[PDB]
């Protein structure tokens, strides 16, 4: 767009960018701290100084800040000007005057932007001889640690936590050189995106406590490109391992999905992988005797029983991969494969898929959501189910300021100006839930009502946008006025966005959202539809299909099925525990393939030690239908040779072979992928999700370990002074070593970790992108399985009737918790403190009627079981409804929409 | 005209109080409210007072003004206590040039170095009397022979 | 002659590697893993651990002297003068597995060649004994709520 | 640093020659290296802490400063070798057995030396005066007064060994100038890329601690370029062709070693002679298979 002249050499850059962003994207190295590709430019640290000349004849220019200077055409700048170099070194020296001598004992060592810039500025000699300022630290909760002494006052944390994530508990206090960055008081950071501070802070003030316990330097970590498995958003992550334990989860830049930010559940909810109660070897239960078997013995014995079984059924899971679920389907037969999900959950998931695959409306990617000008969330508590979508919705709401600023011809990178021009102006946002939501602060209106009433609102908005849409009866004049504001806001929007999901527990809320989106599409609008699922591969299981858990249980209950192979499913989160336990007790053979110790395992005849995402390779499909491949991070048997933790697809494929040929076949991942694409045409893009195992970079495999990995001849010396053979990988293109390629210019899309000479901090992603803040140079990884259909679905004419409280029955309202609702994350120990204490929420009036107050324990019966829970008062909750923490052990997510009966004060 | 204006001498007393005249003299008119310094006042202690104010009135937004002014105050305090070490005046002058217009985010620091640079320009002898000790920022670690830079 | 007549080894002789303690009797090691990465053979393995006070220390420290080349790159890399090559040359063994030394075979009871150096007296990280502002060239914490301008 | 790096180099140049001259004389003729070699190792051990593989030199200087008392040890050695050397030459000069079994064996002229890449005493014996220390001065060798022993046109086994004896005398001269003119100042350069940085500052200064941390961990980042330094080693011209791609590790490290070329000339210089002559030739060529194979 514009022609600039840096140090004589001429370059073509976008005039809409700043010189820092432009030159960094050209590969030129300019030190910086306060500027962030996502937080914009402020001009505080004054580190990106560059000399600027007025013309080609100017020999005496001026020092300007590249981040606050436009990359205009005809710009003459010099990064190597002696004065610029001297000033840039002086800025670092001033920051080093009051900097603590705690490199050896800080957790950012080797991953510190400040260390990288000190060296880049060539400042190795101290002249300052006076005292260094000190600050007392604060408690910031169980995930983030505080060390204010290591601060450089770049203001990045407050700009991200408050201006991007919209948090309210982080701030800047004090004045002059006594500026302090932290909470107004000691306590837990309340932002669901507080973890991103560890990568945002260029120093070691904010660090990860989950890693600090078993801390290791970045050069000693074995990393693998993986997809987060805690919700359905499918964020790219870089899990790291040392000594056979997952040590930390870092963000993997996906310019199409999570870009630079993750959420707390995915960043700090991995400890379940390091649980010491996990199955490590195949075990058989003979009466009350447990026998540890080997892979070969386990396959032969199991196939022998399966060969003589009348009907072998298989139960899959939304947690399992596409390959793992497919392997079970082939082992038991498509007719005998059942999705381990409740009938209702499957119906809602399939309806959500039909909308995205046959609705004729585009489904946006996580980053694309930040470009819509109006958002309607129907029944989905995103902040607690798909947190990263809530962060994207926040950036979308901030568009009004950006539009207002562009009208005044203000540069897109000048955030301060954009914010002042904007003030409290925001794009229209409307959220509906059974009670309060975390997005209520930026929402124009929040409709707190039973799921049925929330759906009626959707049908109503649709009728108002298109009379052809089914009309709703019983809307009170007061609500109608509120509905009109939403209709005008969506009608006036140029790019509207409708967001729903299966977490509401209502099929109507998904149908209502489909009608609203169809209405806006008919009015010729760039409408977008987003559906939030519940697990990492919920959409994948939905595309594959199968019977329900209820139908699988009935087979075992009628006795028609004698053998049940359960795959990575506890079954108690999808069906009654009494029913599942009884059904599994009538089966001659019960085999469980899971990587976690579940309750159903207690009465299983055989338990196969499956691997977790860290020790496995496979493909998962996110809510947008993007098939993304995860790769094995480390070999589980490297340190403990006895460990026999194999991928679920490998276990099931080998069993199928032993059942048909009496011989074991541990195939390669590519073969299983080829089988899926051939048998299931819908899951065909999974082949292009990532290159095969034969992919190489100039003959070199991709590497998982940094080039300075240490301990090669001493890490396992305790077990044997004889160094073990490098674990070999036949499934992926990654080597379990450093003898591979991790070049920032390697023609690939899967980057295990970001490192570039001179850039050891997360700022090294800049060298792996086409343009800083853009996309990976050779494309972002992942393939959308389906495109927008040419034709759409007919309007759903099933408007539900208004909710009516019924004496005795108590509608269970779904309350979700980022910390607690997910199954695996709750197993992680660091989450115990963050997770909420057990409760039941009641409308103040209902509590008064039952003569109970806050704290009063109340007894109630569900599946023939009396449960006691402390009462919490929820004013927003409508009467006739009770609030329960969905997903929390005991409260199965299926309880949503069910009814409690004998609700009374306990004892 | 102000604590943030460059000091002028008796020779500049015959200059008209206009924006251009004082600017050419090497200072700024400012508020036109002048202040007279008598011979009984030490320039080092006077500028130390000025810097102590300018340094604590900083808001803390940009490094040059937030971490550079506090350094000068410490050097000036050492000089007035007779504990100055060689290289102090050079650091003061470097600060004056690197905290000048354009380098900082606003003009608080550009004007904070105006009194300092002028005092060193017309009364350097006062700043020199301060340096009485040899330069040393390192103690002697036993077991490690030091790199003797010459 | 040997072994009846001992051999004079100069003070800088690069021999058996030992972990040392600070003048206060505490281990000088902070488990930063600088000696290990700087090691050209990879014969050093350690894991960071923290005392309730907040002091970093090696939960385990392993040196495979079967691979060690006694180059002193690790001793040159400590920011704490904990790892030091001492003047000792007699380390012959019968089984190679016994050439794998742990902290019990490395941590001595003294400061070693460096007599008086404590990194924890230079660090800004507070530990039992040294609070914020009690390190070298360190001012005392000034609260942001202070009344002084 | 220049004078320190010359001093240590000349100590090892004497050590290697002593062993080479001793072995040749022992086999061909009838010079105890052990004793004289131990005295050198004692000074090297006092300075480096190691004997055969000092690994003391660093990028920007030497790992530590000269240990207090180095001057005493050096003076003692420079007062012991003078006489010991006199014995070494006398033998070769008057060992008729050596002269008879070495003179006119594996003889080659300038043309053969140039066509086979022969460097060191072999090249000088042919009369070609090419010593890198004088031809392309490095490490401040131009600040030292020494002569290059040159032959008279024929590189035979005897002439090669005799030049190595005359080299010992010149090395002792450089070592005396190092002892009497050791400069006072830094043992490590004041450059941002000196590795590791002065330890005293690393132990007490954050800026130097940061520089050390990264230089000993990820490594020193060397900007993309190609460098080359040839030096006069103990057996001939040794060079390092280094290529950086802008990282903390070399993209290519080519080590040209003189021994590899000296072993390729053997077929052309020993053809027509007897096996006994070959064994004498193998001895006259100061060579180690580690230098040949790398
Ligand atoms: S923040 Fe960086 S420079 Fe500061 S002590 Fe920690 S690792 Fe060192
Ligand atoms: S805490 Fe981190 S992000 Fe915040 S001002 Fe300090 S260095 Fe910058
Ligand atoms: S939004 Fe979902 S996929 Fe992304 S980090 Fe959070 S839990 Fe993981
Ligand atoms: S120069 Fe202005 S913006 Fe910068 S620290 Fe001083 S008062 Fe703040
Ligand atoms: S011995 Fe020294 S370098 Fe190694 S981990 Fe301990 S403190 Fe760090
Ligand atoms: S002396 Fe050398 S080889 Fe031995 S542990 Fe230290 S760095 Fe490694
Ligand atoms: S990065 Fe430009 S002023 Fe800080
Ligand atoms: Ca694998
Ligand atoms: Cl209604």
């Amino acid at each position: 767009m514009a022609t600039i002249h840096v140090d004589g050499k001429e370059y073509e850059v976008n005039g809409a960018d700043n010189l820092l962003e432009a030159c960094l994207s050209l590969g030129l190295d300019i030190p910086y701290f306060c500027w962030h590709p996502a937080l914009g430019s402020v001009g505080a640290c004054r580190q990106c100084a560059v000399k600027q000349y007025q013309n080609a004849e100017d020999t005496r220019g001026r020092l300007v800040m590249s981040c606050m200077t436009p990359a205009s055409d005809g710009t003459f700048i010099s990064i190597d000007d002696e004065e610029a170099k001297q000033f840039r070194e002086s800025v670092v020296e001033w920051l080093m005057t009051n900097h603590p001598h705690d490199c050896p004992v800080c957790e950012e060592g080797g991953n510190c932007h400040l260390q990288d810039m000190t060296v880049m500025t060539g400042h190795s000699f101290r002249r300052y001889r006076f005292t260094k300022r000190t600050h007392r630290n604060q408690d910031l909760g169980p995930f983030i640690s505080h060390e204010m002494n290591r601060c450089i006052a770049c203001y990045r944390c407050v700009r991200y936590y408050k201006d991007y994530a919209d948090g309210t508990d982080l701030g800047v206090y004090g004045a002059h050189d006594n500026v302090y960055f932290g909470r107004p008081e000691d306590g837990t950071l309340e932002s669901e995106f507080s973890g991103n501070l560890v990568e945002i802070c260029p120093t070691g003030v904010f660090t990860d406590k989950t890693h600090s316990e078993r801390y290791n330097r970045k050069w000693d970590m074995q990393f693998a490109p993986s997809i987060c498995q805690q919700c359905s958003i499918g964020c790219n992550i870089s899990p790291g391992e040392r000594y056979g334990e997952l040590r930390r989860i870092e963000n993997r830049y996906n310019g199409t999905v999570n870009h630079y930010f993750l959420c707390d559940r995915g960043r700090f909810g991995y400890g379940y992988v390091n649980l010491k109660d996990r199955p490590r070897q195949p075990v058989q239960r003979r009466g009350d005797d447990f026998i540890t078997l080997n892979a070969e013995q386990a396959m032969q014995g199991a196939a022998d029983i399966l060969r003589q079984s009348k009907k072998v059924i298989g139960i899959g899971s939304p947690r399992a991969s596409v390959e793992s679920n497919f392997a079970l389907r082939e082992l038991v037969g498509e007719e005998n494969f059942y999705t381990g999900i409740a009938h209702g959950e499957q119906e809602r998931l399939q309806l959500a898929l039909k909308v995205l695959r046959e609705g004729g409306i585009y489904t946006p990617a996580l980053r694309e959501i930040e470009s819509y000008d109006a958002v309607l969330v129907l029944g989905e508590d995103v902040t607690q189910t798909g947190a990263r979508v809530a962060l994207a919705v926040r950036q979308a709401v901030k568009g009004k300021a950006r539009e207002m600023a562009a009208a005044q011809k203000v540069a897109d990178w000048q955030i301060a100006a954009i914010l002042n021009i904007g003030q409290r102006a925001k794009h229209p946002l409307f959220v509906t839930n059974v009670d309060d939501t975390r997005l209520d602060d930026i929402a124009a209106w929040t409709y707190r009502a039973p799921v049925e009433d929330q759906a009626r609102l959707g049908f109503a908005i649709a009728h108002a946008l298109d009379n052809s849409a089914p009309a709703v009866d019983g809307i009170e004049p007061e609500l109608q006025s509120k509905i009109d504001v939403i209709v005008q806001a969506l009608a006036g929007a140029k790019k509207p966005l409708i967001i729903s999901g299966t977490n509401a527990g209502s099929l109507e809320v998904i149908q209502a959202a489909a009608n609203v989106a169809k209405a806006l599409k008919g009015r010729g609008a760039d409408v977008g539809i987003t559906m939030i699922a519940r697990s990492v591969n919920s959409m994948g299981l939905g595309i594959m299909g199968g019977g329900s858990l209820e139908e699988a249980l009935t087979e075992l209950e009628t006795g028609r099925a004698d053998a049940v192979v359960v795959l990575e499913n506890d079954l108690h989160r999808h069906a009654s525990a009494i029913r599942v336990n009884a059904a599994l007790a009538k089966a001659p053979l019960v085999m469980v393939v899971d990587h976690q110790r579940t309750a159903i395992m207690e009465n299983a005849h055989l338990v196969l030690s499956a691997a977790s995402f860290a020790e496995s390779d496979g493909t998962v499909i996110n809510n947008e239908g993007r098939a993304q491949r995860f790769f094995q991070v480390y070999d589980p048997a490297y340190y403990d040779s006895k460990t026999v933790m194999l991928e679920s697809w490998r276990w099931l494929h080998s069993l199928h072979s032993t059942l048909l040929s009496r011989e074991v076949d541990w195939t390669q991942l590519d073969h299983v992928i080829d089988a899926v694409v051939a048998k299931i045409p819908e899951l065909a893009g999974i082949k292009d999700a990532a290159p095969d195992a034969t992919f190489r970079i100039r003959g070199q495999k991709l590497a998982r370990e940094p080039h300075r990995y240490s301990g090669r001849t001493a890490m396992r010396a305790n077990i044997s002074v004889h160094e073990p053979r490098q674990p070999q990988d036949i499934d992926t293109m990654f080597t379990f070593s450093m003898e591979g390629n991790n070049q920032p210019t390697a023609h690939r899309s899967q980057v295990p970790f970001a490192w570039a000479p001179g850039w050891n901090s997360p700022q090294a992603w800049n060298k792996f992108q086409d343009e800083v803040g853009g996309k990976l140079r050779f494309g972002d990884p992942g393939v959308r399985l389906f495109e927008t259909s040419e034709n759409g679905l007919d309007y759903f004419t099933s408007v539900p009737a208004r909710f009516q409280p019924q004496d005795g029955k108590w509608r269970i309202a779904p309350y979700y918790h980022l910390f607690g609702s997910d199954e695996l994350s709750q197993r992680a120990p660091v989450f115990q403190s963050r997770m909420p204490q057990p409760y039941i929420k009641l409308n103040p009036a209902d509590a008064a009627k039952l003569g109970v107050n806050a704290g009063t324990r109340v007894s109630f019966s569900y599946d023939g079981n009396t449960v006691t829970l402390p009462v919490e008062i929820a004013e927003g909750l409508t009467a006739g409804q009770v609030g329960l923490p969905m997903g929390m052990s005991g409260i199965a997510p299926v309880l949503a929409g069910a009814h409690l009966e004998d609700l009374k004060e306990a004892q | 005209g102000g604590a943030g204006t460059d000091f002028l001498t008796e020779a500049h007393l015959d200059l008209p109080m206009e924006f251009e005249s004082i600017g050419k003299a090497g200072s700024r008119l400012g508020t036109a409210l002048a202040m007279a310094v008598d011979h009984e006042i030490n320039m080092v202690s006077l500028v130390r007072n000025l810097e102590e104010f300018f340094a604590r009135e900083s808001c803390g937004w940009c490094t040059p003004c937030r971490d550079g002014l506090p350094w000068s105050v410490k050097i000036l305090r050492a000089l007035e206590r007779g504990e100055g070490q060689p290289g102090d005046i050079e650091t003061l002058e470097q600060l004056c040039r690197f905290l000048g217009p354009g380098k900082t985010f606003c003009a608080h620091a550009p004007g904070a170095v105006e009194p300092l640079q002028s005092a060193i320009k017309y009364f350097r002898e006062e700043f020199e009397a301060g340096i009485k000790q040899p330069f040393s920022n390192t103690h002697l670690i036993n077991g490690i022979q030091p790199n003797l830079l010459k | 002659m040997y072994p009846e007549e001992p051999v004079y080894l100069p003070p800088r002789y690069r021999g058996r590697i030992v972990l040392t303690r600070d003048p206060d009797g505490e281990e000088r090691c902070v488990a930063c893993n600088l000696c290990a990465v700087a090691c050209p053979v990879g014969c050093i393995s350690l894991q960071k651990a923290e005392t309730k006070d907040g002091r970093w220390y090696p939960e385990f420290f392993r040196i495979n002297f079967s691979r060690c080349i006694f180059c002193g790159l690790c001793e040159e890399a400590c920011p704490t003068t904990a790892i030091q090559l001492t003047p000792d040359f007699e380390m012959g063994e019968y089984k190679r597995q016994d050439l794998v030394y742990e902290k019990e075979d490395l941590l001595i009871s003294g400061p070693g060649k460096y007599p008086e150096y404590n990194f924890y007296r230079m660090a800004g990280m507070a530990i039992d004994g040294k609070d914020k502002g009690e390190a070298e060239n360190e001012a005392k914490p000034i609260d942001v709520k202070s009344l002084l301008p | 640093v220049n004078v320190i790096r010359v001093m240590l180099s000349e100590l090892f140049r004497i050590n290697s020659h002593l062993l080479y001259i001793s072995t040749f004389i022992q086999d061909v003729g009838a010079f105890f290296a052990f004793t004289d070699r131990q005295k050198i190792y004692d000074l090297v051990e006092a300075i480096t802490g190691f004997r055969m593989h000092p690994a003391w030199f660093r990028i920007g200087g030497v790992a530590h400063d000269l240990p207090r008392g180095w001057d005493r040890l050096l003076r003692e050695f420079l007062d012991w070798m003078p006489k010991r050397l006199a014995s070494y030459e006398k033998a070769a000069l008057q060992n008729t057995i050596l002269k008879g079994r070495s003179q006119g064996v594996a003889a080659y002229g300038a043309k053969e030396a140039l066509e086979w890449g022969t460097t060191g005493a072999g090249l000088r014996a042919t009369g070609i005066d090419f010593d890198v220390r004088k031809a392309r001065p490095y490490s401040g060798y131009e600040n030292f007064d020494f002569e290059i022993p040159v032959g008279g046109g024929v590189s035979d086994c005897y002439t090669r060994v005799m030049l190595k004896v005359e080299e010992l005398r010149q090395s002792l001269r450089i070592l005396e100038q190092c002892l009497n003119n050791m400069p006072e100042g830094p043992f490590k350069a004041d450059h941002p890329l000196t590795t590791p940085p002065p330890k005293e500052r690393t132990l007490q200064h954050i800026e130097t601690l940061i520089t050390h941390f990264l230089q000993v961990s990820w490594g020193p980042v060397m900007p993309a370029n190609e460098s080359f330094q040839m030096i006069e080693a103990t057996k001939g011209i040794n060079s390092y062709y280094l290529t950086s791609d802008g990282s903390t590790m070399s993209y290519r490290t080519r080590v040209r070693t003189p021994s590899f070329a000296h072993l390729q000339q053997i077929p052309a210089a020993i053809r027509g002679s007897l096996v006994s002559d070959l064994i004498v030739y193998l001895g006259s060529i100061d060579f180690v298979m580690s230098d040949v194979d790398r």
